[PDB]
C-alpha cells in the first residue's frame, strides 16, 4: 500500500462466487439444461447423457449397454486432470500473467516518482528549501509534467489492458451460457471432440 | 517547425470516421433487392403490424423503430472551434429501407432470399420448417396454429412495454464518447504552467524570439491533449468494431436462416429474428421456442421381444404407466410403438435397461 | 481513386478599433520617477488603471531592469492592456539588483519582495547617484537584516521585536545576542563606489484578459463585422466571422465564453454591443483522378462548401457532373456517390447501384428445381507471411559518437522495449508459413501415370 | 550456455562488434539466419 | 491552473474498477436461483465429488 | 450506482527531530580558552576537521561581539560551516578594533 | 527463452582535415582598426575584402 495507491476487491468474494459455481454444478446434474431454459426438473443424470448422447449422433443405446465403461472413463478423467493442474505450475497461465502485469505496472508507476524529469531533485520539500518561489515554482512544472504523463501512460495502458481482458469476460460469460447450460454443436468451442457437457 | 506531428492525426481520426460507414453497411447491406411486404396483410393469424413499416407516418419507421428513436438521446452546437461531427454516409431513411427490405424476405420470401433466388412460401408453411429444425415434427404448428399465432402476436407487442418502461448499450457509446470529447475541448482553459491560457492574450508582451518559449509551453500542452483523445477514440473504435462484427454475423446467421448455436440469438431454440434499427446501433427480436409444463415417465433404453431388441427411429421410449410409447424429442405426443417408426440392432443379450413388450405386427389382420 | 491535400483557407484584410479615448491618467512616471524613494523596508503601494499607459519609457532614459514576464512581440505592448498596475516603490542597495528578480535568492530575499512568479511589470531600477544620497551620511533608509527568513512575497514586514537568535527570549533589550531590528544604510555619495544609491520601483499588473482597464491610445476608426474579419478591438482581436448576439446579457456581465473561451466578451466598451466570434467555412479538399494512364484530368472533392458543380453532402464536386442514371461504383467518394471514366469524353459521378433487382413468383403451390450443373473454380488469395526486417535501435537512433553512451542512457533502456518486440515479429512470420503449409506429416507423390478418370491437373 | 542472437549482422561483421565477450566475437559454430546471425547454436 | 487532467484520469480509472463488477456478474449470475446437490449422492456409476 | 468521489488519507501526526551523532567530539573548545597567547607578528594556526566543531558561542558566555558577516540563518551556522579552520593568534593595540 | 539485452555498436577509426589554398590576416586590424569615420548620417556600410 503506497501512496495515493489502493486496491479495491472484486465484486463477488471467492466464497461467494463458490456459491454461483456450486448452484451451477448443482442443477447441471440434477436437471440438465431444464434450468437454464425454464424451470428445473428431475431427470436423473444416469440417463441425462442419453440426452447428451443422443444429442451429437450416438443413439441412446450406446449409453446403457456402455454405462459401466462411460462412468468409469469419467471418475477417471476427472481425477486425472487434479494432477496435471498440479503436476506443472503453467496450468494456470492465463490467471497469472494478468496479475503479474497489473503489479508490474503498478510498481513502474509509484518507481517513476523517483525520477528527476530535468529539475534539481525529485522531492518537492527539498527544491523549497533551495529554489525561490519563482525557481521552485518553474522547476516544479518539469516536475508535474513528467508525473502526469508517467500517470497518464498507466491509465492508458489500463484502458488498452482492461478492453482486452474484457474480451475473455464477454467469451467466458458466453462459453459458460452455451457449455454449461446446453450442448454445443460448435466444432470447436467446448475442447477437442464433440462436445458432451462442462 | 515542431514537425509533421499530427500531420497523421488526422488521418487517424479520418480513417475512424470512414470505417463507421463500412460498420453500417456490412451490417445492413446484406441484400442486393428491397423486397416490400405485399399490401394484404393474411399470415395465417401473425400480426406483424408491429415490426413492418406503417405507411401512415412519413419518416416510414415501424413502432418498435419508433419508440427507440424516442428513447435515445454545448452537446451539439461547440461554436466549431477545430471540431465538428461528420454526418453518416446512410441516413436513417436508409438505415430504415434497408431493414424493411430484410423483414419483407424473411416474412414472404423466408431465408432462401439470402442464398440465390427469393423463393417465398406461406408463412404458416416456413414456420413448419422452422418448427422441423429444433426436432419438433411439422405436425406440431399445424393443430396449434392459432395458439401459437395468439401466442407470437402478445408476446411480440410486449416488447414495447419493456422498451417503454432500457438501451443502456447504445446510450453508454453516445454519452462515453460525447464526455471524451467534452474533456478535449474544456481543457484548452488550462494554463499547462504558462502566464495565460488564451493565444492571442499573450502576443504583445516579449520579444518574438524571446516569446517562443512561452509560446512553446503551451504547443506541447494542448498537442498531448489532441494526442490522448486520438489515441483514446482509437481504441474505442475497436471495440464498437468487434460489437459491429458481431451485429453482421448475428444479421446474417440469426435472421437470414436458423440457427443451431444452444444460447446465440435468443434464450432457448432460435426459430426467426427480426432487426430493427436504433440509433448507432441494432435491436434483435429474438423469436425464440422454450417448452413448459413437462412431466416425468419411466424410459428403457430399447425395447426387447422374442428374442430381438428394438430401437427408436427419432424418439425416446416412455411409459404411460402400463402401456410403451414411443414419443419426439421436445413436444409429447405419443405413438402405438410400431417396427415401422424403430429399427433393430444386437440380440438383446448385452443391452442393459430392455425392458419386454410387444410391437404390432401388420400383417395379422391381412390373414384373419 | 481519391486523395487528399492542403485544405481551403481565407484571410481576413481589416482590424479597424473604435474606443480609443483611454483617459489621461499618467501615474506611470509619477512611480517611475519623483521624490526620493522609501526605503527597501517600507514599500508603497500604488495602483493604475484607466489610464492612456503610455508605454514610452524603459527603452527610454537607459540603465533599468529587464522584463522576462511578458508574451510576444514586446516593442511599446500596447495591444493587450492588462489589467491591474501594482506599482510598488522603495529604495535598495543598488548593488544587489539580482536580488529583486526571478531567482538568484541570498540574503536580500529574507523579508524582502519575494517576487513569486508573473510579476507583470518587472523591475526598473536604473542610477541615480546625485539624488538620495548625501555627504552627511543621509541614513533615511533603514531596513532589516533578517527576520525568521522566507517572509512570503506579499508580506511587507514592518514590525519589531528583532529575532535574536539565540536559546534565550529577547526580553526587549539590544545587548550581548540582542542585536537591533534595523540595518542603517549609512552611505553617502563619497564611499560605496559600486554601492551607490539606486531609485528601484516594481510594478504588478496580474494580467488575467486582454479587454480590460489601464489601455493604450488605439484608433477608433469604425467598427466593421460579417465579413470572417480579425480586427483588432482593444487587447482582443477577434477570430472568424461576427454575427448576431441573440443571448441575453446583464450590465455586470460584459464577458462571453462558455468552454473555449470564445470572444463572446466584446461588450463593445464604445457602444455597449455583445458580439459572437465564430470562424466562417473551413473547407475540404480531394481530388477524383482516373488517373495519369487515362487522361489528365481531375475533378476537385471538398469537405463543406454551400456552392458544372455538384452539392454534394461530402462537400461540393468540380469538374464532374451528376447523371440522372446510376452506374457501378468505381471511385468510393462518399456518401454514396462514385465517379468514373465513362462517355467525347469526361469525368462523371453518379449514384452508386447494388446490383439488377429481380423476383421470383409463387403461389401456394410452387418450386423450382436446376436440370443441369456446372463446376466453377475460383481463387482466393491469402496474405501468410512479410518479409521481416531487423531494425537495431542505437545506430539508427545514434551512430559511433562519443555522447552516444552517455546520453542514451540518460532516459534508461527504452530499447529493450522496442528490440525484443521486433524479433518476435520476425518469429511469428515463419510459424505462419509453417502451419499453413506443413499441414500433413508425410510427404507425398502422385504417380507417374496420370490418369484420373479424365480429369486434367497438368495445370 | 547461451546462444546469442543478432539482428542485422552477418558472419564477418560480427567480432569486432571482459574476455568472455572475445568468446562470441569469432565464435566457433556461427549460423545465418533470417531473423539474424544466432551465435553459439549448431543447425542440424 | 493545469486543468482537468487530474480528473479525467480518476473518472476514467474508476470506469475499469467498476467495469470489473459487471465483467464477473455477467458470467456467474446465470440462474435466478440457488440449486442444492441432493444428500444422497448415487448417480448410476459417476463421481462428482472431485 | 457507486461513485468515487475522493480521498480521505491519514496524515503524519508529527516529526521527529535529532541527530544521529556520527563523526563528532570538536576539540574546537581549546582554542579561545588557553594559555601562553602568542603576540600579534607572530602568526599562529590551529587546523579542525573529523569533528562536530560545535560553534555555538556568539549567543553563549559573555561579550564576544560579533563580526557581521553571515549567509543563511544569521547567527545560527549549523547549516554551514565550511570544511576548514584558521586559529590566529594575535593581539591588537585595543583601540584599533574596527580597524 | 529468448529474450533481448542491448544492441552493439561500431565506433569510427579516424579523422583527417582538408581546406583550400587561401590565406589572409586581419587579427581585429584590416577590418577592426580605429578607421576615422564619418557623422551617423553617413553610416554607409562600406565593404571589406
Ligand atoms: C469416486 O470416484 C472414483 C472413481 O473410480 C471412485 O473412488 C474410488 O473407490 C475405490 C473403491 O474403494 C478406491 O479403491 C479408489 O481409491 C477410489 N478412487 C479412485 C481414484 O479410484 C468411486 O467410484 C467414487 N466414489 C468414492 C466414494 O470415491
Ligand atoms: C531621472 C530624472 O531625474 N528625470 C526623468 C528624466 O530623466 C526622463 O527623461 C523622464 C522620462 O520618463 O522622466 C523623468
Ligand atoms: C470616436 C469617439 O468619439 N470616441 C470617444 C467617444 O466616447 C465620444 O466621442 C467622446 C466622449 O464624449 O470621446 C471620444
Ligand atoms: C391459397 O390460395 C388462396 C387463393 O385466394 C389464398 O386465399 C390462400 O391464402 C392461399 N393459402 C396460403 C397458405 O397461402
Ligand atoms: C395408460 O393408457 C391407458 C389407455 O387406455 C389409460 O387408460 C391409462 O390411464 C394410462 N395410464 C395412466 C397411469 O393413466
Ligand atoms: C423377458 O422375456 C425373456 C424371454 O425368455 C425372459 O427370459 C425374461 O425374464 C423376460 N423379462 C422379465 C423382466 O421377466
Ligand atoms: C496504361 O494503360 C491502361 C490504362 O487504363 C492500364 O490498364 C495499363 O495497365 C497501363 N499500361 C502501361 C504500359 O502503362
Ligand atoms: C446554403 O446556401 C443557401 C443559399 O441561400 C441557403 O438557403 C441554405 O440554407 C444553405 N445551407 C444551409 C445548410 O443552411
Ligand atoms: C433528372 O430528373 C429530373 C426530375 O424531373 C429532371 O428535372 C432532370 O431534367 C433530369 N436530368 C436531366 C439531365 O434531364
Ligand atoms: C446441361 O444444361 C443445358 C442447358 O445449359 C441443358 O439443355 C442440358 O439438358 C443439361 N444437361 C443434361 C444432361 O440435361
Ligand atoms: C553476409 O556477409 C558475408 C561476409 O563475407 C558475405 O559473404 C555475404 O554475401 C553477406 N550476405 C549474406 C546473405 O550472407
Ligand atoms: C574557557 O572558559 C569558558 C568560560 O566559562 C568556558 O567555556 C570553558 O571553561 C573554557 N572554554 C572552553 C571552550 O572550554
Ligand atoms: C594553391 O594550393 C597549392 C596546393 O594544392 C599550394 O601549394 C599553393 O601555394 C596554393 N596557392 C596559393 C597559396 O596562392
Amino acid at each position: 500500500k503506497f501512496n495515493g495507491l489502493t486496491v479495491l476487491p472484486p465484486l463477488l468474494t471467492d466464497e461467494m462466487i463458490a456459491q454461483y459455481t456450486s448452484a451451477l454444478l448443482a442443477g447441471t446434474i440434477t436437471s440438465g439444461w431444464t434450468f437454464g431454459a425454464g424451470p428445473a426438473l428431475q431427470i436423473p443424470f444416469p440417463m441425462q447423457m442419453a440426452y447428451r448422447f443422443n444429442g451429437i449422433g450416438v443413439t441412446q443405446n450406446v449409453l446403457y449397454e456402455n454405462q459401466k465403461l462411460i462412468a468409469n472413463q469419467f471418475n477417471s478423467a476427472i481425477g486425472k486432470i487434479q494432477d496435471s493442474l498440479s503436476s506443472t505450475p503453467s496450468a494456470l497461465g492465463k490467471l497469472q500473467d494478468v496479475v503479474n502485469q497489473n503489479a508490474q505496472a503498478l510498481n513502474t508507476l509509484v518507481k517513476q516518482l523517483s525520477s528527476n524529469f530535468g529539475a534539481i531533485s525529485s522531492v518537492l520539500n527539498d527544491i523549497l528549501s533551495r529554489l525561490d518561489p519563482p525557481e521552485a515554482e518553474v522547476q516544479i512544472d518539469r516536475l508535474i509534467t513528467g508525473r502526469l504523463q508517467s500517470l497518464q501512460t498507466y491509465v492508458t495502458q489500463q484502458l488498452i489492458r482492461a478492453a482486452e481482458i474484457r474480451a475473455s469476460a464477454n467469451l467466458a460469460a458466453t462459453k459458460m451460457s452455451e457449455c454449461v447450460l446446453g450442448q454445443s454443436k460448435r466444432v470447436d468451442f467446448c475442447g477437442k471432440g464433440y462436445h458432451l457437457m462442462s | 517547425q515542431y514537425g509533421s506531428f499530427c500531420t497523421q492525426l488526422n488521418r487517424a481520426l479520418t480513417g475512424i470516421a470512414v470505417e463507421q460507414d463500412k460498420n453500417t453497411q456490412e451490417v445492413f447491406a446484406q441484400v442486393k433487392q428491397i423486397y416490400k411486404t405485399p399490401p394484404i396483410k393474411d399470415f395465417g393469424g401473425f400480426n406483424f403490424s408491429q415490426i413492418l413499416p406503417d405507411p401512415s407516418k412519413p419518416s416510414k419507421r415501424s413502432p418498435i423503430e419508433d419508440l427507440l428513436f424516442n428513447k435515445v438521446t454545448l452537446i451539439c452546437a461547440q461554436k466549431f472551434n477545430g471540431l465538428t461531427v461528420l454526418p453518416p454516409l446512410l441516413t436513417d431513411e436508409m438505415i430504415a429501407q434497408y431493414t424493411s427490405a430484410l423483414l419483407a424476405g424473411t416474412i414472404t420470401s423466408g431465408w432462401t432470399f439470402g442464398a440465390g433466388p427469393a423463393l417465398q412460401i406461406p408463412f404458416p408453411m416456413q414456420m413448419a420448417y422452422r418448427f422441423n429444425g429444433i426436432g419438433v415434427t411439422q405436425n406440431v404448428l399445424y393443430e396449434n396454429q392459432k395458439l401459437i399465432a395468439n401466442q407470437f402476436n402478445s408476446a411480440i407487442g410486449k416488447i414495447q412495454d419493456s422498451l417503454s418502461s432500457a438501451l443502456g448499450k447504445l446510450q453508454d457509446v453516445v454519452n462515453q464518447n460525447a464526455q471524451a470529447l467534452n474533456t478535449l475541448v474544456k481543457q484548452l482553459s488550462s494554463n499547462f504552467g504558462a502566464i495565460s491560457s488564451v493565444l492571442n492574450d499573450i502576443l504583445s508582451r516579449l520579444d518574438p524570439p524571446e516569446a517562443e518559449v512561452q509560446i512553446d509551453r503551451l504547443i506541447t500542452g494542448r498537442l498531448q491533449s489532441l494526442q490522448t483523445y486520438v489515441t483514446q477514440q482509437l481504441i474505442r473504435a475497436a471495440e464498437i468494431r468487434a460489437s459491429a462484427n458481431l451485429a453482421a454475423t448475428k444479421m446474417s446467421e440469426c435472421v437470414l436462416g436458423q440457427s443451431k448455436r444452444v444460447d446465440f440469438c435468443g434464450k432457448g431454440y432460435h426459430l426467426m429474428s427480426f432487426p430493427q434499427s436504433a440509433p448507432h446501433g441494432v435491436v434483435f427480436l429474438h423469436v425464440t421456442y422454450v417448452p413448459a409444463q413437462e412431466k416425468n415417465f419411466t424410459t428403457a433404453p430399447a425395447i426387447c421381444h422374442d428374442g430381438k431388441a428394438h430401437f427408436p427411429r427419432e424418439g425416446v421410449f416412455v411409459s404411460n404407466g402400463t402401456h410403451w410409447f414411443v414419443t419426439q424429442r421436445n413436444f409429447y405426443e405419443p405413438q402405438i410403438i410400431t417396427t415401422d417408426n424403430t429399427f433393430v440392432s444386437g440380440n438383446c443379450d448385452v443391452v442393459i435397461g430392455i425392458v419386454n413388450n410387444t410391437v404390432y405386427d401388420p400383417l395379422q389382420p391381412e390373414l384373419d | 481513386g481519391i486523395y487528399q491535400t492542403s485544405n481551403f483557407r481565407v484571410q481576413p484584410t481589416e482590424s479597424i478599433v473604435r474606443f480609443p479615448n483611454i483617459t489621461n491618467l499618467c501615474p506611470f512616471g509619477e512611480v517611475f520617477n519623483a521624490t526620493r524613494f522609501a526605503s527597501v523596508y517600507a514599500w508603497n503601494r500604488k495602483r493604475i488603471s484607466n489610464c492612456v499607459a503610455d508605454y514610452s519609457v524603459l527603452y527610454n532614459s537607459a540603465s533599468f531592469s529587464t522584463f522576462k514576464c511578458y508574451g510576444v512581440s514586446p516593442t511599446k505592448l500596447n495591444d493587450l492592456c492588462f489589467t491591474n498596475v501594482y506599482a510598488d516603490s522603495f529604495v535598495i542597495r543598488g548593488d544587489e539588483v539580482r536580488q529583486i528578480a526571478p531567482g538568484q535568492t541570498g540574503k536580500i530575499a529574507d523579508y524582502n519582495y519575494k517576487l513569486p512568479d508573473d510579476f507583470t511589470g518587472c523591475v526598473i531600477a536604473w542610477n541615480s547617484n546625485n539624488l538620495d544620497s548625501k555627504v552627511g551620511g543621509n541614513y533615511n533608509y533603514l531596513y532589516r537584516l533578517f527576520r525568521k527568513s522566507n517572509l512570503k512575497p506579499f508580506e511587507r514586514d514592518i514590525s519589531t521585536e528583532i529575532y535574536q537568535a539565540g536559546s534565550t527570549p529577547c526580553n526587549g533589550v539590544e545587548g550581548f545576542n540582542c542585536y537591533f531590528p534595523l540595518q542603517s544604510y549609512g552611505f553617502q555619495p563619497t564611499n560605496g563606489v559600486g554601492y551607490q544609491p539606486y531609485r528601484v520601483v516594481v510594478l504588478s499588473f496580474e494580467l488575467l484578459h486582454a479587454p480590460a482597464t489601464v489601455c493604450g491610445p488605439k484608433k477608433s476608426t469604425n467598427l466593421v463585422k460579417n465579413k470572417c474579419v480579425n480586427f483588432n478591438f482593444n487587447g482582443l482581436t477577434g477570430t472568424g466571422v461576427l454575427t448576431e448576439s441573440n443571448k441575453k446579457f446583464l450590465p455586470f456581465q460584459q464577458f462571453g465564453r462558455d468552454i473555449a473561451d470564445t470572444t463572446d466578451a466584446v461588450r463593445d466598451p464604445q457602444t455597449l454591443e455583445i458580439l459572437d466570434i465564430t470562424p466562417c467555412s473551413f473547407g475540404g479538399v480531394s481530388v477524383i483522378t482516373p488517373g495519369t494512364n487515362t487522361s489528365n484530368q481531375v475533378a476537385v472533392l471538398y469537405q463543406d462548401v454551400n456552392c458544372n458543380v455538384f452539392q454534394t453532402r461530402a462537400g461540393c464536386l468540380i469538374g464532374a457532373e451528376h447523371v440522372n442514371n446510376s452506374y457501378e461504383c468505381d471511385i468510393p467518394i462518399g456518401a454514396g456517390i462514385c465517379a468514373s471514366y465513362q462517355t467525347s469524353q469526361s469525368i462523371i459521378a453518379y449514384t452508386m447501384s447494388l446490383g439488377a433487382e429481380n423476383s421470383v413468383a409463387y403461389s401456394n403451390n410452387s418450386i423450382a428445381i436446376p436440370t443441369n450443373f456446372t463446376i466453377s473454380v475460383t481463387t482466393e488469395i491469402l496474405p501468410v507471411s512479410m518479409t521481416k526486417t531487423s531494425v537495431d535501435c542505437t545506430m539508427y537512433i545514434c551512430g559511433d559518437s562519443t555522447e552516444c553512451s552517455n546520453l542514451l542512457l540518460q532516459y534508461g533502456s527504452f530499447c529493450t522495449q522496442l528490440n525484443r518486440a521486433l524479433t518476435g515479429i520476425a518469429v511469428e512470420q515463419d510459424k505462419n508459413t509453417q502451419e499453413v503449409f506443413a499441414q500433413v506429416k508425410q510427404i507425398y507423390k502422385t504417380p507417374p501415370i496420370k490418369d484420373f478418370g479424365g480429369f486434367n491437373f497438368s495445370q | 550456455q547461451v546462444a546469442v542472437l543478432y539482428q542485422d549482422v552477418n558472419c564477418t561483421e560480427v567480432p569486432v562488434a571482459t574476455p568472455t565477450w572475445r568468446v562470441y566475437s569469432t565464435g566457433s559454430n556461427v549460423f545465418q539466419t533470417r531473423a539474424g546471425c544466432l551465435i553459439g547454436a549448431e543447425h542440424v
